[PDB]
């Protein structure tokens, strides 16, 4: 995967074996052209199932600490849980000159084994842009209820099994993209939604896919609906009394920069 | 490789099982904006700029979507 | 420049570290192991703990015995044992991770459950400086772990290009309604950088302890299980920054189960926690002098 290319930001989703870390030059000339400064650049991925076939700088963290760092050398690389299990890679660069105001939002989902029941729909033995067929299985999985008729979306349904889905609505945004396999199940998700309370959009994700485990990762800024809630004590959605058929199994709080604060938690279902 | 990475592999192999990377990366720019910037910020760009940035990474755009605020792309490979 | 090799998944950790993988750059190992139930202070003996030390390359030097515990000081390391628990502190140059089977073999040959275990080093340089064996280290630190532990998992607590700390944690605790396995331990770790050569250790109740190390540029390593200690962490580290006076400053204060905001003249660098599965958390921070 997904471009979201917003008035003042770009967010490149991409998974398989992408290089993504290769447009960073086109990048900054598509900010210097409309006489922008770059003042926040983050890099982050959920750990590699299968890391031994990424390529380029993404064989390795030390690779993608390294080429990020050659065109961002002050930025800082971070590891959250742990690292021979679920856990994210985060590098984030900031040059912050003049004080602003942070109020944006960030949730990002990663679910693994999905259920055997819904993986059927995912399959297809022809490509299906947005039409007929995919609001079939919008209905017939539940993307419906995560997804209703007040965001503008267009997906597509691979061959012979995958699905991606974009949606919009104002200034937020909305994707999903699904691995239906049964050795290799996993679904993502993520939006910028501001919220007091992730909890009802989370737990309608778990619904379609209802996974063996998953991991949720939050950006707090301290201008945010969720940063004032969240600095006071208040619940945000996360909180493992939301999630009753699952034990959380590790959970991480960073200060990554000063004012902005990142929650990471792994749950995986009881038996 | 380097320690860390050693670990998370080990990790991947306990779970590996005889395959599509499913996980994600994820690359956010934001800008700063100053007297000169265009009122569009990088929205003024048309779909070509942003057709050229998807081919350095060896991808193509499927879909498109745009909105006063946003403007959306799906990627494949 | 690379091409797809078909080769076989290592079997165990140790396949995985020889075949797919300046000196140390950390600044100290600390070794820990819990038990099931607590230990007669005399069934392990100085001589079996010391031929466990041999292992590392460490000969014992001095050793006291006190109220609740047994302390043994070599020439880079210092064990301090109780009835809840062993744990060794040592400089880099001491390969710990060495001692991780002999000390797990010693338990098991005095019938000594081993249910929580943690392996900790602290970290100056990056793992990811190519000039330096730290990453050839942590690997082999990781095989013993994990081969001993297969249900433990490494984390690292901190930006990986500064001040951090990379522990392994096991936590096989028998938390069962039925079971008599409190906790309610107290851990607080200062680590002073570049202060302006010793081990030592203060008892002053039975079963707790003050410890201090200070090696090399010049550091301070700090620990402390008093309950006391964890009513007013702000007054300890005060006087240790005071005494010492460092650059950088790194705190890791433990929130058990049944259970850092500002320090003078030192701004913020990083500040998180990791809360485990089993309830407890690991809270750190680190600082830098303003
Ligand atoms: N928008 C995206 N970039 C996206 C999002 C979510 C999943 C996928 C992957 N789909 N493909 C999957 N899940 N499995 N692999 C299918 C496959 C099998 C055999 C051959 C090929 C092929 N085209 N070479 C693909 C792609």
């Amino acid at each position: 995967x997904s471009l979201f290319v917003m008035k003042d930001r770009v967010i490149l989703i991409t998974c398989g074996t992408i290089t993504l870390l290769n447009c960073v030059p086109l990048i900054c000339e598509a900010v210097s052209t409309v006489c922008g400064e770059v003042e926040w650049v983050s890099f982050m991925h959920k750990n590699y199932s299968f890391p031994w076939e990424q390529k380029g700088p993404h064989l390795s963290m030390a690779e993608e600490f390294k080429t990020l760092r050659s065109h961002f050398p002050s930025g800082q690389p971070f590891i959250f849980g742990p690292i021979d299990s679920d856990h994210y890679f985060l590098y984030f660069h900031s040059d912050v000159v003049q004080p602003s105001c942070s109020d944006d939002a960030q949730l990002s989902m990663t679910m693994y084994g999905l259920d055997r029941n819904q993986t059927k729909h995912w399959y297809s033995d022809k490509m299906l842009p947005t039409g007929p067929e995919t609001a079939v299985i919008r209905e017939a999985t539940g993307l419906s209820e995560v997804v209703d008729d007040s965001w503008i979306l267009h997906d597509l349904q691979y061959e012979p099994c995958g699905y991606s889905i974009n949606a919009i609505r104002g200034s937020e945004y909305q994707t999903i993209h699904i691995t239906p396999e049964e050795h290799c199940s996993f679904a993502s998700y993520e939006t910028n939604t501001c919220a007091l309370n992730y909890s009802k959009c989370i737990c309608g994700v778990l619904r379609v896919f209802d996974p063996e485990r998953f991991s949720v990762i939050v950006f707090i800024d301290p201008d945010s609906a969720v940063g004032k809630s969240y600095h006071s004590g208040g619940t945000i959605g996360v909180e493992p009394e939301y999630y009753p058929n699952y034990e959380a199994h590790h959970r991480t709080v960073n200060e990554y920069t000063p004012g902005h604060w990142v929650l990471k938690v792994n749950y995986v279902k009881r038996a | 490789k380097d320690s860390l990475s050693l670990m998370a592999m080990w990790g991947s192999i306990a779970r590996f099982d005889p395959s599509f990377e499913g996980p994600e990366k994820r690359l956010e720019v934001i800008m700063r904006v100053v007297d000169g910037t265009h009122v569009s910020g990088l929205l003024a760009h048309d779909d070509d700029v942003w057709q050229k940035v998807i081919d350095a990474i060896c991808a193509h755009i499927v879909s498109r979507e745009f909105n006063e605020y946003i403007r959306s792309y799906v990627l494949s490979e | 420049t690379r091409i797809n090799q078909q080769t076989e998944c290592p079997s165990s950790v140790h396949d995985l570290v020889s075949c797919w993988g300046s000196t140390d750059s950390g600044l100290e190992k600390r070794f820990e192991l819990n038990f099931a139930q607590p230990v007669d202070i005399g069934t392990v003996t100085v001589k079996q703990l010391a031929s466990v030390m041999e292992r590392a390359g460490e000969s014992l030097r001095q050793n006291s015995a006190e109220l609740g515990i047994h302390t043994l000081k070599f020439d880079r390391s210092l064990l301090v044992f109780t009835a809840k628990q062993i744990v060794v502190r040592s400089s880099v140059s001491v390969m710990l991770h060495e001692a991780v089977h002999p000390m797990l073999e010693l338990m098991r040959s005095h019938n000594i459950i081993v249910d929580w275990a943690s392996f900790m080093r602290v970290n100056y340089g990056s793992p990811w400086d190519m000039t330096s064996e730290t990453s050839d280290i942590m690997a082999h630190e990781y095989a013993e772990l994990k081969s001993a532990f297969p249900t433990g998992h490494p984390y690292l607590a901190g930006p990986v290009d500064r001040d951090h700390c990379f522990y392994f944690v096991y936590d096989g605790i028998d938390r069962d309604p039925s079971s008599c396995r409190r906790e309610n331990d107290v851990q607080i770790n200062v680590y002073m950088y570049n202060v302006q050569e010793q081990q030592l250790l203060v008892s002053h109740c039975a079963g707790e302890y003050e410890t201090l190390r200070v090696s090399t540029h010049p550091f301070a390593s700090f620990e402390t299980n008093a309950v006391s200690a964890a009513s007013d962490i702000t007054k300890i580290v005060n006087g240790l920054l005071k005494k010492f006076y460092p650059e950088r400053v790194l705190l890791v204060l433990l929130q058990d189960r049944d259970a850092m905001d500002r320090l003078e003249g030192f701004t913020v660098v990083h500040r998180g926690a990791n809360h485990f599965g089993g309830g407890y958390v690991f809270h750190q921070a680190t600082y830098a002098r303003s």
